[PDB]
């Protein structure tokens, strides 16, 4: 009934510790959409937050080896800027057309989700992201689809499914930490007295992206 | 009154002789406003607490008093707290780091009192006695073993509950010696000369008995 | 029934000895009602935003073109106000005035038994909660600001009058 | 049976309620008069082109001083009310003539029709019959509240171009002039 | 009523030759009640309050910033009054101040029958205490009242007129 679901479902991603609200947020209505919309918006949101931080973790660790990809991405001929060797300043050193189409490359994939199929907020269930070529508001046909390109996922039961989304959303839960942790050692020295010096400083406000 | 009944019948059985000590009388009413329920089994619970404690810190004191581990404690250089010295300032040599770690284990470890174990045994004012412990049976059966708390391999299994009543009470009054069995001790190793018999001392004081951290991590 | 509402709590319950509460008509008593509670959200933004920034808290940048967070080095919370430009002290005031009014169009008034000003740019739906936990809310809403109505005359009488104050005048402001 | 504005005194009796910002105010009785040729048909509509003509003043102040002259005019100045007024006038005043002309014409055309409204009860007040975009074949809710919203800006249109005017002769600055010295001197 | 009074013990019964406790009504009486009550407890801390500070007891440390506890070694317990700071003075009355308050501000004030006046830090729950060994506690603490307004009298006699106390005038003071 929406309310039920995220007791349950809460419930079973922890036994102790049932379902917890302390802010009491789950009792919401938004702009002013029906409670049971609502929820969906509050579960979607937790979900696409945990997804890019997931993400951003293993994205974070190869930004710091060395594992560039290896020539020189513009036409003109400057390389990848693995120079800056540290993953906030290599966010910073790009060009005044990468950064931008990194941003309405996702934009568009941001946006598709509302459309092209069953949104959240009108059932569905969250993060279910829809196929492009079930679709007709696309002009061409892509080869492949975004999620599981290659058909692994269907030959598993729906025991494996909702049991496969409760450990997206832990994973999800602990990798948010994770990236705001890395956050803060940049930005406070000691922040976390676990990793003494792996960060180099750099005062340079990484929640812009266009310094 | 169930309740106050309860405390009268275990302290009878603890001196027939004294009886019923109680020369504040505040075992009867509401501190929080939450109940005569709530506020016996919270001071049960208390007495409890505080003895078990202190029985594992008299036991913990003639050890760091008497020999203690060599071969190393941290990674880099490991100097061993002294053998003789105080242990009440062998406390204050433990580096800063070991120290926030014992802290976050007892936090979390106490902490399963408290939700009485992912519920299926309540709160300590009803169902479970005072000092009970929710034996670890929600962690233990979703991730790894970790055995159980104070029944490491559990030979503890058949009592009658006449025989637990002589076991409930040594809880109490070892507890209530170990209590001021511990002033005893920390009183004399900080003021010269207030103990009848006990002039093994280490020779300065401790240095703020209340302090997790007197070294480099400093109130303002 | 002035005891049982938020803001009658233990140590003292209904606290009116000049009884004026019964001074005017159940809409008088409604009007004191969100002064209170406007009275308290204005002095505890005032005395925190007095502690902050007279221990050095400083916005990174300009606050304007040339009259940038220099504000806070030197003169005291009290001050500061004439050094923010006429268009910055404007801007302020005319969110709050348009902060009024949501505040008083609502469908009904709030001495006519409606509700009490709600957050007019970000309107989280507030209605679901509690209502057991919602009386203890409002008794801590008002005591921190009857607490603040205080602390924010003790810093303008601290700034005023040398001694005025006696464990708060060996502070530097 | 009481004003809606004045609540303390009984409400006028030809204040009927069906004009459009009709509260009942006219504590002085100046709905009653039907003498030397004027009555409420006369000064509603006396009232409504007060409306009209100060709602395009203020925008015609506001365009001149914002955005300056329409091309083709040159030599902007000071305020824009007076000062480019006499200064237009001596440059051409071919334009302003004709314009003196072509209202004149419309004036008595519009005179005529308020005698002949009232005589014949069949011309509303206000009303020239110019809605050439149709607000009014839509709602007559929703045609009722344009008629209150012509009268609530009009009415504040009055005051502001009444205000722009005299305080433009008084300070000889412009209207945005005078409203950012006015946030300097009382800066608070 | 005069009668089954706390107060009221063995060697002299109801002790009132003057006819004081008829001279009002019954909220006069339950003045003068909560006043012995409070004489004596002012007298007790003062009694005893004068027996240490005058065989040096002697908190460790500092009292202010340059005006520690020198105050025991040399000065008479009847001075080290003015030795405390203004602001160490200053907060002492003012804890007396709040703590008049919540005596006068419960429900019912106690010379309309209400409650004597009861501890404002740590209240806990109270004379739910057996109410017959109830009645025997008050007989002890207003006779050790008693006893304590005519010793504080003593001690500030002893302080003033030397000789005016025959077996404690031998006393360093
Ligand atoms: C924070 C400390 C504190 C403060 C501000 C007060 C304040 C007050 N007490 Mg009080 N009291 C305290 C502690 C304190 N008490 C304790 C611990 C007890 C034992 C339960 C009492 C028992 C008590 C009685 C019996 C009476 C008062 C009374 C009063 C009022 C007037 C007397 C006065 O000026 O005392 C202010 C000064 C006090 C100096 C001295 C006590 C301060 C202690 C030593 C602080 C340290 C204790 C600490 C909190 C415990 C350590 C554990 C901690 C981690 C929780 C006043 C409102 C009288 C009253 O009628 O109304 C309250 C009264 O008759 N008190
Ligand atoms: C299908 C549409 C499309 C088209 C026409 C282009 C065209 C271009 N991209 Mg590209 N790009 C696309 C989709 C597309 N991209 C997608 C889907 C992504 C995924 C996020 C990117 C990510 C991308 C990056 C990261 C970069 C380019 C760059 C470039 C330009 C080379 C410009 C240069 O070096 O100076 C002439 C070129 C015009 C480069 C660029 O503009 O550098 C200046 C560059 O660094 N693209
Ligand atoms: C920028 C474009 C883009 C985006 C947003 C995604 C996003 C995703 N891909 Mg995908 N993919 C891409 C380009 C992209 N891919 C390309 C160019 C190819 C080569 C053809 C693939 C081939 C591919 C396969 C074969 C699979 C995915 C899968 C996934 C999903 C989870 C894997 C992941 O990112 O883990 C984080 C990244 C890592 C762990 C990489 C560490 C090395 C996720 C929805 C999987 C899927 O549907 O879900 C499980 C899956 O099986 N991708
Ligand atoms: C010294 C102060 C103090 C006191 C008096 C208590 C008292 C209590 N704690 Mg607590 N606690 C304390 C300090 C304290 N704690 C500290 C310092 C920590 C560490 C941060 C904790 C951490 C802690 C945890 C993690 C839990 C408790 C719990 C409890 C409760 C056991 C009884 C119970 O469940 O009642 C019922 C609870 C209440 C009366 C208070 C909450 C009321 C809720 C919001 C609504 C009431 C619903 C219903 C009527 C009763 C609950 C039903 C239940 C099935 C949910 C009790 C209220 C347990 C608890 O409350 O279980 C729910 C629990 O899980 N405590
Ligand atoms: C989102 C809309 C918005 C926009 C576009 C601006 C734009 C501006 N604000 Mg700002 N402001 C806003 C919302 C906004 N504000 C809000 C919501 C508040 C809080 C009420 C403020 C409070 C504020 C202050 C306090 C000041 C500005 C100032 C400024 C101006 C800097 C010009 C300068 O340095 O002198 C050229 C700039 C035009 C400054 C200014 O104009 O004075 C220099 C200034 O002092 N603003
Ligand atoms: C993004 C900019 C922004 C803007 C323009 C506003 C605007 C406003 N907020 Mg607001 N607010 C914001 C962000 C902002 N908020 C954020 C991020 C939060 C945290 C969730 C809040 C939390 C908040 C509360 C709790 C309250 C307001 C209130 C107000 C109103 C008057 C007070 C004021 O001048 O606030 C200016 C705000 C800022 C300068 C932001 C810093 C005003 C309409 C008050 C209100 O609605 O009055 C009844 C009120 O009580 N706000
Ligand atoms: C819990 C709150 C609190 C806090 C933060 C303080 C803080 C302080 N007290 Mg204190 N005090 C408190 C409660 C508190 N008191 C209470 C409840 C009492 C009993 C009524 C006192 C009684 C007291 C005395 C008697 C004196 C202080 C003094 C002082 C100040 C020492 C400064 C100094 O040496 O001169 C720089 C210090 C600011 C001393 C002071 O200000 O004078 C030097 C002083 O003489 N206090
Ligand atoms: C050139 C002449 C200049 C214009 C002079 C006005 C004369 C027009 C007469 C018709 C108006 C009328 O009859 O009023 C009619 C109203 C009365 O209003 C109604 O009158 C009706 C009959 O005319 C009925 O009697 C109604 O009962 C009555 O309510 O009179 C007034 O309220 C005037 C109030 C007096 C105020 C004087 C103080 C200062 C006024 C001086 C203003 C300076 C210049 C005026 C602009
Ligand atoms: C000779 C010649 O001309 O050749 C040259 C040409 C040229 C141009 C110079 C070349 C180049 C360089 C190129 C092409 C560089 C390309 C760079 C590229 C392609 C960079 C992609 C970034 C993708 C990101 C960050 C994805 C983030 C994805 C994110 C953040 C998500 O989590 C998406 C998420 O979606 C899920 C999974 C589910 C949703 O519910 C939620 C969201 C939406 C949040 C070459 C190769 O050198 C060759
Ligand atoms: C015959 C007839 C009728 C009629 C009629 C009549 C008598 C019609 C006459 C109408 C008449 C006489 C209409 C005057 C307008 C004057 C205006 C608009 C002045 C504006 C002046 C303005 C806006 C400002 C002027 C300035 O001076 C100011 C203030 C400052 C100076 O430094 C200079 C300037 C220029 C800036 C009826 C009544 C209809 C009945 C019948 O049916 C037919
Ligand atoms: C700073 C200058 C110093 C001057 C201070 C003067 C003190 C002010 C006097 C306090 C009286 C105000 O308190 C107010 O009194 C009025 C009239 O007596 C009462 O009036 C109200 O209750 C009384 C009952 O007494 C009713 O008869 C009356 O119908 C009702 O309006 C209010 O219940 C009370 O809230």
């Amino acid at each position: 009934a929406a309310k039920d679901d995220l007791i349950a479902i809460a419930e079973k991603s922890n036994p102790v510790l049932k379902y917890y609200d302390p802010l009491q947020l789950g009792s919401t209505t938004i702009w002013g959409e029906t409670n049971s919309a609502t929820i969906g918006f509050l579960r979607h949101s937790e979900i696409k937050h945990g997804r890019i931080a997931m993400a951003a973790f293993v994205g974070y660790i190869v930004q710091a080896n060395g594992i560039h990809f290896p020539w020189p991405m513009s036409f003109d001929g400057s390389p990848f800027p693995a120079d800056a060797g540290s993953p906030p300043e290599q966010w910073d050193a790009l060009s005044d057309a990468a950064k931008w189409q990194i941003i309405l490359f996702i934009g568009f994939l941001e946006w598709f989700s509302e459309a092209a199929g069953k949104h959240y907020m009108r059932g569905g269930k969250p993060g279910a992201f829809p196929n492009f070529s079930d679709s007709d508001l696309i002009p061409h046909p892509v080869p492949l689809n975004l999620y599981d390109p290659f058909g692994f996922s269907k030959g598993k039961t729906e025991a494996q499914k909702a049991d496969g989304l409760i450990k997206e959303l832990n994973n999800g839960r602990l990798a948010m930490i994770g990236i705001m942790g890395f956050l803060a050692e940049q930005k406070v020295e000691g922040s976390v007295p676990l990793l003494k010096a792996v960060v180099p400083h750099y005062d340079g406000e990484v929640m812009a992206p266009f310094m | 009154s169930s309740a106050k009944a309860e405390l009268e019948a275990i302290a009878k059985k603890a001196n027939p002789t004294l009886g019923y000590y109680d020369p504040l009388s505040l075992a009867d009413k509401d501190f929080w406003g939450k109940g005569n329920d709530a506020t016996i089994a919270f001071l049960r619970q208390s007495e409890i607490k505080h003895g078990r404690i202190a029985m594992f810190a008299f036991v913990g004191y003639i050890v760091q008093s008497n020999f203690v581990f060599p071969w190393a404690q941290t990674l880099a250089g490991a100097p061993h707290p002294s053998a003789d010295l105080s242990p009440e300032a062998q406390w204050d040599a433990v580096p800063l780091g070991a120290k926030w770690q014992i802290f976050a284990v007892i936090s979390a470890l106490e902490l399963w009192d408290e939700c009485g174990g992912g519920g299926a045994l309540p709160h300590y004012t009803k169902g479970r006695k005072p000092g009970q412990y929710p034996p670890f049976t929600l962690f233990r059966d979703n991730v790894h073993f970790v055995l159980d708390l104070y029944d490491p391999f559990g030979f503890n299994k058949n009592m009658s509950e006449e025989t637990k009543e002589r076991r409930l009470v040594s809880e109490l009054n070892n507890g209530r010696l170990a209590m001021l069995g511990i002033f005893g001790f920390l009183c004399a190793d900080t003021i010269p000369g207030s103990v009848p018999l006990l002039k093994d001392i280490a020779i300065p004081y401790s240095g703020q008995v209340m302090q997790p951290f007197e070294g480099q991590f400093s109130y303002f | 029934k002035v005891d049982e509402m938020p803001g009658a709590t233990a140590p003292l319950g209904k606290f009116d000895p000049l009884n004026l509460a019964t001074l005017g008509s159940e809409s008088t008593l409604a009007w004191f009602r969100a002064a209170e509670l406007k009275h308290s959200r204005v002095a505890m933004l005032a005395t925190t935003g007095y502690l902050v920034q007279a221990a050095g808290i400083h916005f990174p940048g300009m606050l304007s073109s040339d009259v940038s967070f220099e504000s806070l080095s030197a003169m005291k919370p009290l001050d500061a106000w004439d050094a923010v430009p006429e268009g910055g002290k404007n801007q302020i005031y005319f969110t709050i005035f348009l902060a009024e009014f949501i505040t008083e169009c609502k469908g009904t008034h709030y001495t006519k038994g409606g509700p009490l000003p709600t957050i007019v740019f970000p309107p989280i739906d507030f209605s679901t909660v509690n209502p057991e936990q919602l009386k203890t809310r409002q008794n801590r809403e008002l005591n921190n600001g009857r607490l603040a109505m205080i602390a924010i005359m003790s810093f303008v009488a601290a700034a005023n009058i040398p001694g005025s104050v006696p464990a708060l005048a060996g502070n530097p402001m | 049976e009481k004003s809606q504005s004045l609540p303390f005194m009984n409400r006028p009796a030809l204040l009927d309620g069906s004009m459009a910002g009709d509260v009942g105010f006219d504590p002085l009785g100046l709905s009653n008069i039907d003498d030397v040729g004027i009555d409420l048909y006369w000064l509603r509509e006396a009232e409504v082109k007060h409306c009209r003509v100060a709602m395009l003043a203020v925008v015609g102040i506001l365009q001149v001083e914002i955005f300056g002259p329409a091309p083709g005019c040159e030599m902007a100045t000071d305020k824009c009310q007076m000062d480019a007024f006499w200064q237009l006038w001596g440059a051409h005043p071919q334009y302003i003539a004709f314009g003196l002309i072509m209202i004149m014409m419309i004036e008595m055309i519009s005179g005529i029709a308020t005698t002949q409204g009232r005589e014949s009860g069949e011309r509303a007040p206000g009303d020239f019959g110019l809605d050439p975009l149709g607000y009014g074949k839509g709602d007559a809710a929703g045609f009722a509240r344009l008629q209150a919203q012509e009268i609530a800006n009009g009415r504040l249109a009055m005051f502001a171009a009444a205000g722009e005017i005299v305080q433009g002769c008084t300070t000889h600055q412009g209207a945005l002039e005078n409203l950012m010295t006015a946030l300097r001197d009382n800066s608070f």
